[PDB]
């Protein structure tokens, strides 16, 4: 809608809207790689992992308002910016999911 | 007044996302040699016990054959 309507969004929306693509693209990987082993055998990483992953939407929660579904997106940019004191929570978590994705 | 957005003091300290899956040394060929080992130690003492016992067999036969009569 931005394209055909010229438009650019503002440059901290553009961040922002990378920043949740990223964590999102941690989403869909870590469901596809946890359920293709679920599927296959190997009933437990699914639980290690998604466990994460409900961290993942405690972000999603604070940020939209909502758990899942909740758009936070627009045409002409994201609004109603993060909460104060979010990026900390993003921050700790990105801390260590190394750690967890290596096990 | 000021503005209440994010960003604190640069950087956040740093964050390692490269891969680290290391460190079992214990494996050269010399797993075999201790399990090899291992099997080494159970035939030495398995042997003597199976002697020990023969030793039994032979005095429990005595046994039975002074009582045949």
């Amino acid at each position: 809608v931005e394209k055909l309507l010229n438009i650019q969004p503002p440059p901290r929306a553009q961040w922002i809207r990378v920043l949740f693509g990223e964590i999102t693209r941690l989403l869909n990987h870590i469901m596809a790689v946890t359920t293709h082993a679920l599927d296959i055998g190997a009933m437990t990483p699914f639980f290690w992992m998604f466990e994460e992953r409900e961290k993942m939407f405690e972000f999603y929660e604070r940020v939209s308002g909502a758990r899942m579904h909740a758009a936070y997106v627009r045409p002409g940019g994201v609004h109603q910016d993060l909460p104060l004191g979010l990026m900390d929570d993003i921050y700790e978590f990105s801390k260590n999911f190394s750690l967890r994705i290596d096990e | 007044k000021v503005k209440q957005d994010m960003p604190p003091v640069g950087g956040y300290g740093p964050i390692d996302y490269k891969r680290n899956l290391p460190r079992r040394g214990l494996s050269g060929y010399s797993m075999f040699a201790v399990g090899i080992g291992a099997l080494l130690f159970g035939y030495w003492s398995m042997m003597r016990w199976n002697r020990e016992r023969r030793r039994l067999q032979i005095e429990d036969f005595e046994a039975r054959i002074a009582l045949m009569p």
